[PDB]
């Protein structure tokens, strides 16, 4: 449906700073956030979904 | 541990809520001052039929025209009679003249501001505390009869009436109906023990009270257990006329 | 003692042999629910239950591509059509189906999501605390019926003035004032579905299992119209905003950003109250405690010493009293007291009338009896401490 | 000696009887059953046939239809037909289903689990009221609130106003205070179920709060009931690390403790006896009065009362004339009942290394001498600081 808008309602499920942790679910949450940032990464066919977030 | 130094966000010194927390545990000590007479009643709140009841003093002279009532920690207190009782002294070799009311009250004050971090050479001899109120009541020619109260917070207000110890929120209530500007010393020495009977956890007896009284002629005069043991007798009858 | 010895050997022996033997015999013997109507049953039953209008594999829709495409949960994907006459918008994302158990057909569309269970045990059936029950004749009970109760009863007059009318409401204050005391009065007078939930019980160890349950409870409450979503004891999942860098408070606050985004929501509360019952609005988030979804907030005080003279009527008229018990008397004696240890004097009057042998509990008993209750559960602050500042 | 076994010949001429009688009824002595009770047995068994198929209920329609989830796992649509009640179906309840069309025949399972068996006991204590005897009147307040309201309804209906709740047991150690509970559910004989406090912590994080859930409805369902939360102390230490343990499992423990016993839940009969030696912890709103009323106070007692308490525990011992019980009582000077338990134990231990079988008044005056060392080598105060 490109482009598009994917609207993040809250951010502070994933985005947290720690995921050098010792001994949490961190290491599940934080798998979820990197598989963000590979698909927001330039393939093409990605340059034109936007992102708001809140 | 909280420091004396630090704050509380809310912009309040930890320890001052603490402090006013004190009076309130020690014993009942409510003051009337009217235009004819103050009179200042405590209780004693003896606590075993062993101890003498005497012995214990919680009415104290500071001179010849400021008498003084405390409620707390008698022992804190020691410690801020002599230092009051002093510097009023001081005051009538330096100007040979009775020290206003209002003036030896801001000394206190000074001291009780006093608990402090005791940094370089600077003398703070106290780190702590002053858990205790004053009812310092007096007469001079400036304002006729005063009286002051005075908190460990280093903070005072003048008052008509003001009651404190455990209850005091009770006696506070009575206080507003009762008081007026037309009591006459006889009228007020009979209304003190009333509103100290409600709040006493025993019987209203001398035995555990002691009244007192600052009136011009005489000055500061602590009444005979046996003058109380009369103006006992003499409230249960007009209140069994009623 | 030699005559009696060979007495305690027997009594050893015995009293096993006979156990075994009796308890095989009793059995269940053969005893299942049914009973008497069930036999005209058996004419009707026998006919249906050999059709195969059952079994039908329950399913789930993953896809309607304008046919449809179930996932069954057994995870083997199928292609399958219209049943009998069904009409083509019954057929819904993300809804279960039961579907012909040989060659997949759907036959009979059935309601959506089977993790619904844990949800419908939270929901308790009219509680008997009636709406005088709760002490006083405060100010402060009638705004719980100006927030809840009257805007649902009589929509006509928050329609006529054009306010949004306040859907929130907050119970806060020291204990033993019945925070949920009033919360089960207005479950009781209102005939608005409540729905209690336990804010711990939502915890486990699987990070986001409490979301799964955070969904489908706010699901289940926004399909019946009038409802009612009181969370108690939200003190654990509703702390403060922090992280700690180190422990394991991310479990937590998952829990809490999912009961946001529902709340506010992209599709508005549909005739959805809130309550709230905490102990301290002082570790309460600062996202939940923000204005639009509490509305108006009434913290439940101390009664005064005549909010206590007035409680006091409740519980000393249903005992038995002598005539001439001025409730203004033993109220006056006692200090500052809570309403639920002014029930607890009643309570020990009545032990100390056994005590005394009497069919009466008098004037003289409740005058001990507030000397005993107001010195021992005085004494001893429990912790005598907290603090935990600085 | 006699008075026990007339009454126990008395039942076995009672068990012999009834079980020949009863066993000749069922097959030969059928008039009220006989052809009824062959027609009725016959339709059931033919009609669903066997094998028949355990399922578990997730949720009812009431057109009478149910999805049931199999354990194994093939969800199914089933019918609700003939030779079923409705009453007792519900979720979490276990179904029969007909291996073929898997309607439900009926209801009757309930299969026991090992997390109801922890809970629930079994003990029948062989002690009873007065082998406690000695702080006479402690005992005699968990009477006036557990025993009292189910013996005589009357009383607590004459004087009206709700009745009490609960109790808290803290005080000295050595005050008896686990053997004065093992006594309150062996007089009344009502359900008695026992927790220990240290078992709420568990290694694994949140499964706090699903057992004492547990643990209530258990206690709904048999009651009237005791709990005992023995020693609630223990979950104020009692950690595997700093999360397992921490602010967090121990505000979960708070939360669930709190639920249980007053809640919007509006429980049932459950009331509470706990054990303890720590109140300067426990949560404020459970020692706020009128969830939990009178609280018991226990101290050391004193030395006329330990005359009462070192009676219990003589009678046991061999007696002689030589034995001077008095003088024991006399020279401990306010110390525990726990000690004095200590000696009796410590005076048969002596007596059986020499192989000398009388306990005489040398054995009690050197097992004496063995108790205070122990407690005394730890006091390494020395010269009284
Ligand atoms: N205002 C009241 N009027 C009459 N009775 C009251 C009132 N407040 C409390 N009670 C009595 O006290 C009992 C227990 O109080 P309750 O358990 O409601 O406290 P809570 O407010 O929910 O405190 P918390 O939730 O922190 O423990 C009630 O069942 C009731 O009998
Ligand atoms: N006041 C008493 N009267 C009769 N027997 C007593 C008394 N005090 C202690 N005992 C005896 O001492 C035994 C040991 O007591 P128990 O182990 O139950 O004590 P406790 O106070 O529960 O200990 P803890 O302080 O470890 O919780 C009891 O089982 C009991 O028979
Ligand atoms: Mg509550
Ligand atoms: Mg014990």
């Amino acid at each position: 449906k490109a482009p598009t808008i994917i609207f993040i309602d809250e951010l502070d499920a994933i985005g947290t700073k720690r995921f050098d942790s010792e001994k949490s679910g961190d290491r599940e949450v934080q798998r979820t956030m990197l598989e963000l940032l590979n698909q927001l990464d330039g393939f093409s066919s990605d340059d034109r979904v936007k992102v708001l977030a809140a | 541990d909280r420091g004396v130094s630090t704050f509380s966000p809310e912009g309040r010194l930890f320890q001052v809520e603490y402090s006013l927390e004190a009076i309130k545990l020690g014993s009942t000590a409510i003051g009337i001052a009217t235009k004819e007479g103050v009179v200042l009643g405590v209780e004693k709140r003896a606590t075993s039929p062993l101890l003498e009841s005497d012995s214990i003093e919680k009415i104290v002279e500071i001179d010849r025209h400021i008498g003084c009532a405390m409620s707390g920690l008698t022992a804190d207190a020691r410690s801020m009679i002599e230092h009051a009782r002093t510097a009023a002294v001081t005051h009538n070799l330096y100007y040979d003249e009775d020290i206003n009311v209002e003036s030896l009250t801001q000394s206190v004050c000074d001291l009780a501001l006093r608990f402090g971090e005791g940094a370089s050479g600077e003398e703070r001899l106290m780190s702590r505390p002053f858990g205790v109120a004053l009812l310092i009541a007096g007469h001079d020619a400036d304002d006729g009869y005063q009286l002051f109260h005075a908190e460990p917070s280093g903070t005072f207000y003048r008052y008509n009436a003001k009651a404190i110890g455990s209850g005091s929120e009770g006696a506070q209530a009575e206080l507003l109906n009762e008081w007026h500007s037309s009591l006459t010393l006889k009228e007020a020495e009979l209304l003190v023990l009333k509103i100290l009977k409600q709040v006493m956890e025993e019987k209203l007896d001398e035995n555990n009270a002691q009244l007192s009284c600052i009136t011009k002629q005489d000055g500061f005069k602590i009444y005979d257990n046996e003058k109380t043991a009369e103006l006992i007798k003499e409230l249960k009858e007009k209140e069994a006329a009623e | 003692a030699a005559p009696y010895a060979a007495k305690l050997k027997q009594t050893e022996n015995d009293l096993k042999d006979i156990e075994a033997r009796i308890k095989e015999k009793a059995g269940v013997k053969e005893s299942d629910t049914g009973l008497a109507p069930s036999h005209l049953w058996d004419i009707m039953g026998d006919r249906q239950r050999l059709g195969e209008e059952h079994p039908l594999q329950v399913a789930r829709c993953t896809k309607i591509i304008k046919k449809y495409v179930i996932n069954l949960k057994q995870i083997a994907k199928f292609v399958v059509g219209l049943g009998e006459r069904v009409s083509p918008t019954d057929i819904e994302e993300g809804m279960r189906v039961g579907v012909d158990r040989s060659k997949y057909n759907i036959e009979l569309p059935l309601p959506p999501r089977i993790d619904p269970s844990v949800t419908m045990m939270t929901v308790e059936e009219k509680p008997d605390v009636t709406y005088s029950d709760v002490g006083g004749c405060k100010d402060q009970i009638e705004k719980l019926r100006e927030v809840v109760e009257l805007p649902l009863l009589s929509p006509e007059r928050f329609a006529t003035l054009g306010i949004d009318p306040p859907k929130g409401i907050l119970l806060y204050g020291p204990p033993g004032t019945g925070k949920t005391l009033c919360a089960r009065a207005v479950a009781n007078r209102t005939d608005a579905t409540f729905i209690r939930v336990i804010g711990s019980e939502l915890v486990q160890k699987y990070v986001g299992e409490g979301a799964r349950m955070v969904r489908e409870l706010f699901e289940m409450a926004r399909t019946k119209k009038a409802c009612i979503i009181f969370f108690d004891e939200i003190d654990a999942v509703g702390g403060a905003r922090f992280d700690d860098g180190a422990g394991g408070d991310n479990e937590v606050q998952r829990t809490m950003l999912e009961l946001i985004t529902q709340l506010d929501g992209f599709d508005p509360r549909g005739n959805i109250k809130v309550m709230f019952a905490t102990n301290r609005p002082n570790t309460l988030d600062p996202a939940l405690l923000r204005p639009g979804r509490i509305d108006r907030k009434v913290e439940f005080s101390l009664p005064d010493l005549e909010g206590r003279a007035n409680i006091f009527r409740i519980h000393s008229k249903s005992m038995s009293v002598e005539r001439g018990i001025r409730w203004e008397l033993i109220s006056r004696l006692c200090p500052n007291s809570t309403g639920a240890e002014l029930r607890s004097v009643c309570t020990e009057a009545g032990m100390f009338a056994i005590r005394a042998r009497r069919k009466v509990a008098t004037e003289k008993d409740f005058l001990k009896a507030v000397d005993k209750v107001i010195s021992g559960y005085k004494k001893f602050s429990s912790t005598s401490r907290y603090m935990q500042y600085n | 000696t006699r008075c026990k076994l007339k009454l126990l010949r008395m039942e076995r001429i009672k068990d012999h009887l009834l079980l020949e009688e009863e066993f000749v009824s069922n097959s030969e002595i059928l008039k009220p059953f006989e052809k009824k009770q062959e027609e009725e047995k016959k339709q059931l068994e033919e009609i669903r046939g066997n094998p028949l198929s355990i399922g578990t209920l997730e949720e009812i329609i009431d057109d009478d239809h149910a999805i049931v989830t199999s354990p194994t796992m093939p969800d199914y649509y089933v019918s609700i037909l003939s030779f079923v009640d409705k009453e007792l179906l519900e979720p979490g309840c276990s179904v029969l289903l007909h291996h073929k069309t898997m309607s439900i025949v009926g209801v009757l399972q309930d299969d026991a689990d090992p997390m109801v068996s922890v809970m629930k006991m079994d003990k029948s204590p062989t002690e009873s009221y007065s082998d406690i005897g000695g702080l006479e009147s402690q005992i005699q307040e968990i009477k006036e609130s557990v025993e009292l309201p189910l013996t005589h309804p009357e009383l607590y209906e004459e004087m009206g106003i709700k009745p009490p709740k609960g109790v808290i047991l803290y005080g000295a150690p050595g005050t008896g205070k686990t053997l004065l509970a093992k006594a309150v559910a062996n007089q009344t004989s009502a359900t008695f179920l026992r927790i220990v406090g240290s078992e709420l912590i568990q290694k694994y994080l949140g499964d706090g709060p699903r057992l004492c859930r547990q643990i209530f409805k258990v206690a709904g369902e048999n009651a009237p009931s005791i709990v005992f939360i023995d020693e609630i102390d223990a979950i104020g230490t009692k950690r595997y690390d700093s999360n397992s343990g921490g602010e967090r499992e121990i505000q979960r423990t708070m939360l669930e403790l709190l639920n249980q016993l007053d809640g919007f839940d509006d429980r049932g009969d459950v009331k509470v006896i706990m054990a303890t030696n720590k109140i300067e912890t426990l949560d404020p709103a459970l020692i706020r009065p009128g969830r939990i009323d009178r609280k018991i106070l226990f101290e050391n007692p004193d030395l006329s009362t330990k005359k009462k308490i070192l009676g219990i525990h003589t009678s046991k011992m061999n007696l002689s004339e030589d034995v001077n019980l008095e003088t024991l009582v006399t020279t401990k000077d306010d110390l525990s009942g726990a000690d004095i338990q200590a000696m009796c134990t410590e005076a048969g231990l002596l007596a059986l290394r020499e192989r000398r079988m009388q306990v005489t008044a040398e054995d009690f005056k050197q097992a004496k001498e063995r108790v205070m060392k122990n407690k005394v080598e730890e006091n390494l105060e020395g010269l009284y600081l």
